DNA sequence: CTACCGATAAGCAGATCTCTCGATTGCGTATGA
DNA sequence: TCATACGCCTCTCTGCTTATCGGTAG
RNA sequence: UAAAUCGAGAG
């Protein structure tokens, strides 16, 4: 971070959603359509995973914003998916929603009544009226129906406008825990209750019971002898993604006034039809490039295992592509059924492995297939979950810059709230301090002393971000930067900065020492630094042993150089050794000298002693 | 095959020789020192299916 | 010029970033830092070339203080020294219309395009035989039915048909 | 300190190709400077000090018509001890490619060396 | 569970306003705790 | 500073409307015109809608979208909404001096 | 995510409220170690004192409320002292629940205050129990 | 320049406006907590590395946070705190009438 | 260029545009320079004074 | 009599600090040489 | 005769969730 | 310059 380049814009907060198909095919810069990422030569094939849309590639200049690898963002990219495709997330919602629905009335097999009550809940806890939600229970008191549905409704609209008014909430709605807790607990007991009876009784029909055999492949059974009986008096075959989805199409554009509800724990502001086709992915969205790199040794190049994946779905889409076609010629071509039934069964086959594939592809558990193998290629979602994923190994802890570590040495001769940094230390830790008038003097000094002789300085960033380097200058061209050190900027835009010398870390600095595994508090203080020029070893005085809870014993720990004021001054009084004499666990003090220094103080303090 | 066995230490069988682990099997005869190289043709191992339960007995 | 005023008074609502070294100047800072560089230049949002402004203000971050109040409060990013505040600045932007009537000169002539100049200050793109036979000089009427703006300076394009 | 590195110039050409990559100084303008740590014959002289940034062994490649050299890859400055040039059992009477050298690196005890 | 908590969170378009620690410290803001709990003005006297 | 000043720091480019971080890019300029950033999704194309257009690398010619600002945010979230992106799942960013 | 907002009762990060005062004082328990130690307060009142000095924390404070407060409901305690747990209805509650801590000397804890008119009945001792006192609030708050 | 921004404008003040709580009624701490002067320190010592002018003697300091407590010391720091309570509301003291220990 | 320290974060216009009223842009001209001068070196006064004439007299 | 409602029995899914080195990377097969 | 690209090639804890055997009113 | 597995270690 650089404190001469303020920003302004801030995130003030981020809200999930599911791409739709629509945007991300306007969103994108190229399809993928073959399944080679690299020709014979190595170089980017145009329509492949590589191609120069989605990211410039090694020397390639991006084909889709004209600049370098170092200074392209990376431009998505998208693939069409031949048949919609079930998302491995949402499967659990899709077999839920397939189940406890009529395909005859195109309604659940709950009462209109039950699911209006369950609406009208809903809705009375997205402002979060957690009482009138339990107050409309009790307005029970064919025709009187249209009616009930009104009271209820009437109810919820004048509940919700008096709190409007006189405070109580917002138009964005009042979320907290309690009322997401008995949402949650609304939602379940609405679901469980949807999934239990059968019988719609909108048109008192029966219908056939689902079932699964894993997550890609779906079953349904037909009615038993005295289920096929009811069917017509009113007057385990293999189910497909298109028409699954058409059912659920249908249904949420029947039930979306509880629909609406359910899919949302604010207030619908943006006032968007929730859809079916949410759960079913007809379109992949492809990383891009730089995210999809391949690893290098120095000669030993390995393919990226994305890259693995969406090129297996590739091939797969292009072999469905392929034999539809096909299928198309077998058909004006009139031929025997079973010179159509055979490249129909591959055909549906083929949709069942794309289905799979796409579920390897996402996640890696869910995978089906495999006799012998090496190792099973980890989806997205085994990127992001567990300890070595994304989330708890890249944001909740992350390598830093600016922060040294050694070998920890006694030195009762440092004021018991400095650390003894090694000379090594000294010359490579730096602190970016801004040219002032008061600075110039010391800073000077230290551009001519350079990057070798402590204190020293190595780089003068310029007002411009202009880095430059002391590393290989001589003694007067380290002079003439000096002396061109603080001068009046000539550029309009940069007229209210003013050079930075990465000083190195003087004796006046503050770093934070930390010793793992950080048990509390006190393991983790911020020293003044002390620049011992004889070792390389961090060395620390006798008091802090007793916090950190380490020997000199070979123990090792860290030392971390805080890089702006607010931190250089938060570490001197918030969390200097200082402030931690006593330790929160009980108020006891945890500094003082601990073996041989109490030894002395009793043979001094004794009185035979003169 | 059997130079892989040693330089790896997997033991790829089609019966499974009746042994619980499948790796760590071989280790590098270290020469740091004459104590270490010693120690290396006395010691034994309970088996790397061991060095994971919780059960301390 | 053409019975039109073309210069337009358009009140703008700015977010600015004020310098640490404007503190005890902090009006003059922003208009410094901000409001000046936008002189003599074409900004899309207030409609065309700006020539001035005047009547700068700060919106204080207290809404409790007075309107009139000598001391005004700028919120400082917590990563940075530099502040941000909106401001109130009415700006006098030059404020061409298309297919209007406009009168320029002409300063530059060459053998395809003619250089009109509107009051010597919009740059756009020798004598010969005319629709009348009169010199070609630098007073007449043009349209504006093509405008060029991607240059560092907005130019002019047209013909004396309508 | 004992260490040991192999210079395996048969490592990117592993087919059946034959070598492109020989020991020794090309006819290029390579620097003179390259001749204080490095024989004729593109290898390093026993007992020589070689630190970050210095060349361990010069080979010239076919094919960029280039000198290049290997480099010391540690900070810690070390000696050569031993050079080996290691043959092959095929019968193709090769060149030499595959170089083992090894570094001398002194160990003093200096404080946080554990004894 | 990062996946079961995503897609709990999804399902219902679950704005959240970045109060805790961990979703700033995943959307880099400063913290809220401590030195973050307040803002910071400038008294600018200006005419 | 111990988990973004100084591990991944980035002033990424963010849309105001779609709240997305990497949706946005650069356009090409003309001559002497200046390579402003733009949103893929905001831009209309041209066929279904100068200082008002903008094109793409490979001359396509992208009408409005571009309004967008910077945020100071780590790369890692970057990556993180890329990889939400691969799943169907889509992260809207709220900027606040819309 | 819980922290101590400035009501003085702690809440998590979004606003949920956990306690209305941190353990029922609001006490650091780092500061908390020589708050009991009366003998030790006596001995270096000067020394405290000059530390804290009450001269200049006036202006800025009120001294009679807290305090006002902080004795009708120490004569109401004990009245009612010799009463069962569930019979003694509350009338007055503890001065920490309306008067600021941090801003009205006189509002401590049911404990402190006991432990403190405790020490000063049983040890009668130029420091008298009305500056003593006065000290020790200051110290508390 | 349309009314679709300027009601927002009103409508943002408006807020601001009736979340701010009132010098006569603010009931928080008259002291200044350990984390505001640490992050005045260090947010005045930011602003004096940047050039902003200074009010106290430079007796021969080069720390820009040595002469931000310097400041502190002196009580001439020119800003303002702005408390903030959970629901949302803010109080503005500022570090004259905040007094430190 | 174009960072957030020479130019605005938004510039949204807050209300619709109005013309000179009074008649003369004088009322503002005559004091824009004024207030100015009494570094910008972009044309911004090189080309800013032939428009205040051209309403006045003949340049 | 029989459907809604529970009360186990079983299965299923998710869990159980940092740092330094070294070593290693598949069979199997099937056709153009 | 015989080499590299294509195609795969068995001893710990907490819940939640689904299915199935008993009961009550209508 | 990579990435995974196994092995040996330090606190
Ligand atoms: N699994 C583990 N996790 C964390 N720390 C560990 C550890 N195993 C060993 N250590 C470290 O090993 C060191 C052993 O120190 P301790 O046994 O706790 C004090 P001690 O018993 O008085 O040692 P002494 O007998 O040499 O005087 C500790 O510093 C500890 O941090
Ligand atoms: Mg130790
Ligand atoms: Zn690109
Ligand atoms: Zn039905
Ligand atoms: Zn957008």
């Amino acid at each position: 971070m650089d404190i001469s380049k303020p920003v302004g814009s801030e995130i003030t907060s981020v809200d999930f959603g599911i791409l739709t198909a629509k945007e991300i095919r306007n969103l994108s810069a190229k399809q993928i359509t073959n399944p080679t990422v690299l020709d014979n030569l190595g170089h980017p094939v145009s329509g492949g995973l590589y191609d120069l849309a989605l990211g410039a590639f090694l020397r390639n200049l991006c084909s889709t914003c004209g600049l370098d690898e170092k200074f392209c963002p990376g431009h998505q990219g998208h693939i069409e998916l031949p048949v919609p495709c079930y998302n491995p997330l949402f499967f659990n919602q899709l077999y839920i929603y397939l189940r406890a629905s009529c395909l005859f009335c195109h309604h659940f097999r709950l009462k209109s009544v039950e699911v209006h009550r369950y609406a009208c809940k809903l809705r009375l806890l997205q402002y979060g009226l957690i009482d009138e939600s339990y107050k409309l229970d009790e307005i029970t008191l064919s025709t009187l129906l249209n009616e009930l549905k009104s009271k209820r409704s009437e109810y919820v609209d004048m509940a919700i406008a008096k709190a409007l008014s006189d405070g109580r909430t917002t138009e964005r709605g009042s979320f907290t825990a309690t009322v997401n807790d008995e949402r949650k607990k609304l939602v379940h007991e609405f679901h469980k209750k949807l999934l239990s009876r059968g019988k719609c009784d909108n048109c008192g029909m029966f219908s056939p019971k689902f079932r699964k055999d894993g997550f890609t492949k779906i079953f349904e059974t037909a009615l038993n002898e005295k289920q096929i009986t009811n069917n017509r008096v009113k007057g385990s075959t293999y189910i497909l993604s298109t028409e699954v989805k058409n059912i659920l199409d249908t249904v949420f554009r029947k039930e979306q006034c509880v629909l609406q509800y359910v899919f949302h724990s604010r207030p619908n502001l943006s006032r968007k039809l929730v859809k079916a086709d949410s759960f079913f992915m007809d379109v992949l969205v492809v990383p891009p490039t730089r995210f999809r790199l391949p690893s290098k040794l120095g000669e030993e190049v390995h393919e990226n295992s994305q890259n693995q994946l969406l090129s297996k779905v590739l091939t797969t889409s292009l072999l469905i592509r392929d034999l539809n076609d096909d299928l198309s010629k077998l058909q004006k071509d009139k031929v025997s059924l079973e010179d159509r039934r055979v490249i129909f069964s591959r055909l549906m086959n083929a949709f069942v492995t794309i289905q799979n594939d796409v579920n390897a592809f996402i996640d890696s558990t869910k995978a089906q297939g495999r006799t012998s193998g090496k190792v099973p290629i980890p989806g997205v979602k085994q990127a992001l979950e567990k300890k070595e994923g994304l989330f708890r190994k890249h944001m909740m802890g992350k390598r830093v810059n600016y922060a040294a570590r050694s070998v920890i040495s006694p030195d009762p001769n440092i004021e018991t709230n400095e650390i003894g940094v090694p000379p090594v230390f000294a010359v490579k830790l730096t602190y970016p301090e801004p040219v002032t008038a008061y600075n110039i003097a010391e800073l000077r000094q230290a551009v001519i002393n350079g990057p070798d002789k402590w204190p020293g300085a190595t780089q003068i960033q310029n007002e411009d971000g202009s880095l430059v380097s002391l590393i290989g200058m001589s003694v007067e061209q380290r002079k003439a930067l000096a002396n061109q050190l603080l001068t009046p900027s000539s550029n309009v835009s940069t007229h209210t900065l003013n050079k930075k010398v990465y000083r190195h870390i003087k004796n006046r600095d503050v770093v934070l020492m930390n010793r793992q595994p950080t048990l509390h508090k006190a393991s983790m203080m911020g020293h003044k630094v002390r620049v011992l020029p004889n070792e390389k070893t961090l060395r620390l005085h006798y008091a802090n042993t007793g916090a950190y809870n380490a020997d000199f014993d070979g123990d090792e720990m860290n030392m971390h150089f805080p890089q702006n004021e607010n931190a250089r001054a938060e570490a001197l009084n918030l969390a200097n050794t200082d402030s931690q004499y006593l330790t929160p666990t009980s108020g006891s003090p945890v500094r003082g000298l601990i073996q041989d220094h109490i030894s002395a103080g009793v043979w001094l303090t004794s009185k035979d002693s003169f | 095959k059997m130079q892989y066995f040693l330089s790896t230490g997997n033991l790829v069988s089609q019966s499974g020789l009746d042994l619980q682990q499948v790796s760590g099997y071989t280790v590098v005869a270290e020469k740091i020192n004459f104590y270490r190289f010693i120690s290396h043709f006395r010691m034994v191992h309970r088996g790397s299916f061991f060095a994971q339960l919780k059960t301390t007995t | 010029n053409g019975t039109s005023n073309c210069i337009v008074r358009v009140p703008i609502a700015l977010y600015v970033s004020l310098a640490p070294m404007y503190l005890e100047n902090p009006l003059q800072g922003v208009m410094k830092q901000h409001l000046n560089p936008l002189v003599m230049k074409y900004n899309n949002k207030v409609g065309g070339v700006v020539l001035g402004y005047e009547g700068l203000k700060i919106l204080d971050a207290d809404p409790l203080s007075k309107e009139d109040t000598s001391e005004k409060l700028i919120k400082i990013t917590p990563d940075t020294p530099f502040g941000f505040t909106w401001c109130h600045v009415n700006l006098y932007v030059w404020q061409p219309q298309v297919g209007d009537v406009l009168e320029g000169y002409i300063f530059i002539q060459s053998a395809s395009h003619i250089g009109l100049l509107i009051h010597d200050a919009f740059n756009a793109s020798g004598h010969w035989v005319d629709s009348n036979g009169e010199p070609i000089d630098g007073k007449l009427r043009f349209t504006v039915r093509n405008v060029h703006t991607t240059g560092r300076v907005v130019s002019v394009d047209g013909t004396l048909i309508s | 300190m004992y260490k040991t590195e192999k210079v395996d110039l048969a490592l990117n050409r592993n087919r059946g190709d034959p070598i492109t990559q020989h020991f020794g100084f090309g006819n290029d303008e390579w620097p003179k400077e390259w001749l204080e740590k490095l024989d004729e014959d593109g290898l390093p002289y026993i007992g020589t000090y070689v630190e970050e940034g210095d060349p361990i062994c010069a080979y010239f490649d076919d094919t960029l018509n280039k000198t290049k050299i290997k480099t010391y890859h540690s900070s810690e400055p070390a000696y050569i001890e031993e050079v080996n040039l290691i043959g092959d059992e095929s019968n193709k009477f090769q060149e030499l490619q595959t170089v083992s050298i090894k570094y001398r690196i002194r160990r003093t005890p200096q404080i946080g060396d554990k004894f | 569970t990062t996946c079961q908590f995503l897609t709990k969170a999804v399902l219902d378009n679950e704005r959240e306003q970045l109060d805790s620690p961990s979703a700033r410290i995943v959307v880099g803001k400063l913290n809220n705790v401590g030195t973050g709990s307040f803002d910071v003005l400038a008294k600018v006297p200006n005419a | 500073d111990r988990l973004l000043n100084s591990s991944d720091y980035t002033q990424a480019s963010v849309c105001r409307e779609c709240g997305s971080i990497l949706t946005t890019q650069q356009s090409v300029p003309r001559i002497g015109s200046i390579s402003t950033v733009c949103c893929r999704r905001c831009s209309m194309r041209f066929e279904d809608a100068d200082s008002q257009i903008w094109e793409d690398g490979q001359g396509n010619k992208f009408v409005g979208g571009n309004e967008t600002t910077t945020v100071a945010i780590p790369f890692v979230l970057k990556y993180l909404d890329s990889e939400l992106s691969a799943m169907g799942i889509r992260l809207r960013y709220n900027v606040e001096p819309k | 995510g819980v922290h101590v907002s400035y009501d003085n009762s702690i809440r998590d990060a979004d606003g949920t409220l956990v306690q209305f005062m941190y353990g029922g004082d609001a006490i650091d328990i780092t500061k908390e170690s020589h708050m009991t130690q009366f003998e030790f307060c006596l001995d270096n009142y000067y020394a405290l004192l000059k530390k804290y000095n009450p001269s200049a924390l006036i202006e800025h404070l009120d001294v009679e409320s807290a305090l006002k407060y902080s004795k009708k409901t120490l004569k109401y305690r004990k009245k009612h002292s010799k009463e069962p747990h569930y019979k003694q209805s509350v009338k007055y509650d503890p001065v920490l629940a309306k008067y600021n801590p941090a801003k009205y000397l006189g509002s401590v804890s049911e404990n402190f205050q006991d432990k403190l008119e405790s020490f000063l009945d049983k040890n009668s001792k130029g420091v008298n129990e009305k500056k003593f006192r006065a000290l020790m609030q200051l110290k508390y708050m | 320049g349309p009314e679709d921004f300027q009601q927002h404008e009103q409508i943002r003040r408006k807020t601001l406006k009736e979340k701010a709580i009132p010098k006569d009624q603010r009931a928080t701490t008259p002291y200044m907590t350990k984390y505001e002067r640490a992050r005045i320190l260090g947010t005045r010592a930011l602003q004096i590395s940047m050039n902003a002018p200074v009010f106290v003697d430079l007796e021969g300091e080069t720390d820009p946070l040595r002469i931000a407590m310097k400041e502190l010391a002196e009580k001439k720091i020119p800003l303002v705190i702005r408390r903030y309570l959970p629901d949302g509301s803010f109080e503005d003291w500022s570090v004259e009438e905040l007094i430190v220990d | 260029t174009a960072t957030t320290l020479n130019t605005p974060v938004v510039i949204h216009a807050t209300q619709l545009p109005q013309h000179v009223s009074t008649d003369e842009v004088l009322q503002f001209l005559e004091s824009f320079i004024d207030e100015k001068e009494n570094t910008n070196l972009s044309s911004s006064i090189s080309q800013l004074k032939r428009i205040q004439r051209d309403f006045k007299g003949l340049p």
